[PDB]
Protein backbone atom coordinates (compact mmCIF):
# COMPACT_ATOMS: atom_id res chain seq x y z
CA UNK A 1 0.00 0.00 0.00
CA UNK A 2 2.90 2.39 0.49
CA UNK A 3 3.99 2.19 -2.97
CA UNK A 4 0.71 2.58 -3.74
CA UNK A 5 0.26 5.53 -2.08
CA UNK A 6 3.32 6.96 -3.82
CA UNK A 7 2.01 6.01 -7.18
CA UNK A 8 -1.28 7.76 -6.44
CA UNK A 9 0.75 10.63 -5.57
CA UNK A 10 2.81 10.53 -9.22
CA UNK A 11 0.55 8.71 -12.51
CA UNK A 12 0.00 11.28 -14.97
CA UNK A 13 -3.36 10.77 -14.51
CA UNK A 14 -4.41 12.23 -11.16
CA UNK A 15 -1.97 15.12 -11.64
CA UNK A 16 -2.71 18.61 -12.34
CA UNK A 17 -3.87 20.19 -16.21
CA UNK A 18 -1.31 23.27 -15.15
CA UNK A 19 1.36 20.21 -15.46
CA UNK A 20 0.15 18.36 -18.30
CA UNK A 21 -0.03 21.94 -20.03
CA UNK A 22 3.52 22.85 -18.92
CA UNK A 23 5.11 19.42 -20.45
CA UNK A 24 3.36 19.57 -23.41
CA UNK A 25 4.59 23.10 -23.94
CA UNK A 26 7.86 21.69 -22.74
CA UNK A 27 8.73 18.89 -24.94
CA UNK A 28 9.96 20.27 -28.66
CA UNK A 29 9.81 19.09 -32.49
CA UNK A 30 13.02 18.72 -32.87
CA UNK A 31 14.18 16.78 -30.27
CA UNK A 32 11.03 14.20 -31.66
CA UNK A 33 11.94 14.37 -35.83
CA UNK A 34 15.96 14.74 -35.57
CA UNK A 35 17.53 11.16 -36.83
CA UNK A 36 14.70 10.22 -39.21
CA UNK A 37 14.47 11.28 -42.41
CA UNK A 38 12.13 13.93 -44.23
CA UNK A 39 10.40 10.11 -46.00
CA UNK A 40 8.29 9.19 -42.72
CA UNK A 41 6.83 12.33 -42.25
CA UNK A 42 3.42 11.86 -44.57
CA UNK A 43 2.87 15.53 -46.34
CA UNK A 44 0.14 17.09 -43.36
CA UNK A 45 -1.35 19.00 -46.71
CA UNK A 46 -2.68 15.83 -48.00
CA UNK A 47 -4.06 14.82 -45.37
CA UNK A 48 -5.52 17.84 -44.25
CA UNK A 49 -7.45 18.17 -47.53
CA UNK A 50 -8.58 14.97 -47.41
CA UNK A 51 -10.13 14.98 -44.51
CA UNK A 52 -11.99 18.25 -45.23
CA UNK A 53 -13.01 16.79 -48.25
CA UNK A 54 -14.26 13.15 -46.21
CA UNK A 55 -16.06 16.27 -44.15
CA UNK A 56 -18.20 17.08 -47.15
CA UNK A 57 -16.26 20.86 -47.82
CA UNK A 58 -16.07 22.61 -51.48
CA UNK A 59 -13.04 20.53 -53.23
CA UNK A 60 -11.86 23.85 -54.72
CA UNK A 61 -12.35 26.33 -51.27
CA UNK A 62 -10.53 24.02 -49.24
CA UNK A 63 -7.44 23.51 -51.62
CA UNK A 64 -7.16 26.97 -51.79
CA UNK A 65 -7.03 27.26 -47.98
CA UNK A 66 -4.28 24.69 -47.84
CA UNK A 67 -2.31 26.16 -50.53
CA UNK A 68 -2.52 29.72 -48.83
CA UNK A 69 -1.20 27.80 -45.71
CA UNK A 70 1.46 26.06 -47.26
CA UNK A 71 2.39 29.38 -48.62
CA UNK A 72 2.19 31.65 -46.18
CA UNK A 73 5.58 32.20 -43.99
CA UNK A 74 4.89 33.16 -40.09
CA UNK A 75 3.34 30.48 -36.98
CA UNK A 76 1.01 33.28 -36.23
CA UNK A 77 -0.91 33.94 -40.00
CA UNK A 78 -0.59 30.19 -40.03
CA UNK A 79 -3.00 29.33 -36.62
CA UNK A 80 -5.09 31.69 -37.58
CA UNK A 81 -5.54 30.24 -41.09
CA UNK A 82 -6.58 27.37 -39.12
CA UNK A 83 -9.11 28.74 -37.33
CA UNK A 84 -10.00 30.20 -40.50
CA UNK A 85 -10.70 26.62 -41.74
CA UNK A 86 -12.12 25.69 -38.58
CA UNK A 87 -15.00 28.49 -38.47
CA UNK A 88 -15.97 28.05 -42.73
CA UNK A 89 -16.38 24.33 -41.63
CA UNK A 90 -18.93 25.10 -38.64
CA UNK A 91 -20.34 27.04 -41.18
CA UNK A 92 -20.74 24.84 -43.83
CA UNK A 93 -21.84 22.25 -41.75
CA UNK A 94 -24.19 23.92 -38.95
CA UNK A 95 -25.03 26.95 -41.60
CA UNK A 96 -25.24 30.00 -39.75
CA UNK A 97 -25.41 33.09 -41.83
CA UNK A 98 -27.96 31.36 -43.93
CA UNK A 99 -30.88 32.68 -42.93
CA UNK A 100 -33.06 29.29 -43.53
CA UNK A 101 -36.20 29.79 -45.35
CA UNK A 102 -37.09 26.57 -45.06
CA UNK A 103 -38.90 25.69 -41.39
CA UNK A 104 -37.34 22.00 -41.66
CA UNK A 105 -33.90 21.89 -39.65
CA UNK A 106 -32.23 18.39 -40.39
CA UNK A 107 -29.11 18.00 -38.47
CA UNK A 108 -26.81 15.82 -39.37
CA UNK A 109 -25.58 12.28 -38.58
CA UNK A 110 -24.00 11.55 -35.12
CA UNK A 111 -20.76 10.73 -36.53
CA UNK A 112 -20.21 13.81 -38.66
CA UNK A 113 -21.08 15.86 -35.54
CA UNK A 114 -18.50 13.56 -33.54
CA UNK A 115 -16.02 14.53 -36.10
CA UNK A 116 -16.97 18.16 -35.82
CA UNK A 117 -16.45 18.07 -32.30
CA UNK A 118 -13.56 16.66 -31.75
CA UNK A 119 -11.90 18.45 -34.71
CA UNK A 120 -12.68 21.98 -32.45
CA UNK A 121 -12.33 21.29 -28.93
CA UNK A 122 -8.75 19.61 -30.37
CA UNK A 123 -7.43 22.77 -32.20
CA UNK A 124 -9.04 24.99 -29.09
CA UNK A 125 -6.73 23.16 -26.92
CA UNK A 126 -3.72 23.12 -29.05
CA UNK A 127 -4.54 27.31 -29.32
CA UNK A 128 -5.00 27.33 -25.50
CA UNK A 129 -2.14 25.15 -24.60
CA UNK A 130 -0.07 27.89 -27.36
CA UNK A 131 -1.23 30.26 -25.03
CA UNK A 132 -1.38 28.63 -21.83
CA UNK A 133 -4.86 29.40 -20.24
CA UNK A 134 -5.39 26.48 -17.43
CA UNK A 135 -9.39 27.25 -16.67
CA UNK A 136 -9.81 26.82 -20.24
CA UNK A 137 -7.71 23.58 -20.62
CA UNK A 138 -9.71 22.23 -17.81
CA UNK A 139 -12.79 22.94 -19.03
CA UNK A 140 -11.92 21.60 -22.64
CA UNK A 141 -10.67 18.52 -20.54
CA UNK A 142 -14.04 18.45 -19.16
CA UNK A 143 -15.76 18.48 -22.17
CA UNK A 144 -13.77 15.39 -23.60
CA UNK A 145 -14.81 13.62 -20.30
CA UNK B 1 1.56 20.41 -35.64
CA UNK B 2 3.67 19.10 -38.37
CA UNK B 3 2.54 22.42 -40.03
CA UNK B 4 3.50 24.95 -37.11
CA UNK B 5 6.69 23.57 -35.69
CA UNK B 6 6.75 25.35 -32.86
CA UNK B 7 4.56 25.34 -29.67
CA UNK B 8 4.63 27.88 -26.66
CA UNK B 9 3.78 30.09 -29.35
CA UNK B 10 3.81 34.12 -28.38
CA UNK B 11 2.09 37.32 -29.98
CA UNK B 12 -0.49 39.54 -29.48
CA UNK B 13 -4.04 38.21 -28.95
CA UNK B 14 -5.23 41.31 -30.78
CA UNK B 15 -2.93 40.19 -33.90
CA UNK B 16 -4.62 36.67 -33.87
CA UNK B 17 -8.14 38.59 -33.85
CA UNK B 18 -7.19 41.22 -36.95
CA UNK B 19 -5.85 38.64 -38.77
CA UNK B 20 -8.46 35.67 -38.61
CA UNK B 21 -11.07 38.29 -39.10
CA UNK B 22 -8.96 39.63 -42.82
CA UNK B 23 -8.79 36.01 -43.92
CA UNK B 24 -12.27 35.58 -43.27
CA UNK B 25 -13.38 38.64 -45.36
CA UNK B 26 -11.36 36.93 -47.66
CA UNK B 27 -12.42 33.47 -47.98
CA UNK B 28 -15.75 32.99 -46.83
CA UNK B 29 -17.33 36.75 -47.48
CA UNK B 30 -20.38 36.83 -45.27
CA UNK B 31 -19.19 35.79 -41.40
CA UNK B 32 -18.00 37.32 -38.79
CA UNK B 33 -17.07 37.23 -35.34
CA UNK B 34 -19.89 39.47 -33.76
CA UNK B 35 -22.22 36.81 -35.58
CA UNK B 36 -20.39 34.02 -33.57
CA UNK B 37 -19.63 35.38 -30.20
CA UNK B 38 -22.53 33.42 -27.83
CA UNK B 39 -23.74 32.02 -30.95
CA UNK B 40 -21.85 29.31 -32.14
CA UNK B 41 -19.49 28.57 -28.53
CA UNK B 42 -16.23 28.26 -30.62
CA UNK B 43 -14.18 31.13 -29.62
CA UNK B 44 -15.83 31.21 -25.92
CA UNK B 45 -12.77 30.34 -24.35
CA UNK B 46 -9.91 31.70 -25.62
CA UNK B 47 -10.23 35.61 -25.15
CA UNK B 48 -10.39 35.76 -29.49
Amino acid sequence: SSTLREMSLVLFNCSSPKSEMQRARSLNYQDLVRGFPEEIISNPYNEMIITLIDSDVESFLVHKMVDDLELQRGTLSKVAIIIAIMIVFSNRVFNVSKPLTDPSFYPPSDPKILRHFNICCSTMMYLSTALGDVPSFARLHDLYN
Amino acid sequence: YKIVKTTRLVGSIKDLSREVERHLHRYNRWITLEDIRSRSSLLDYSCL
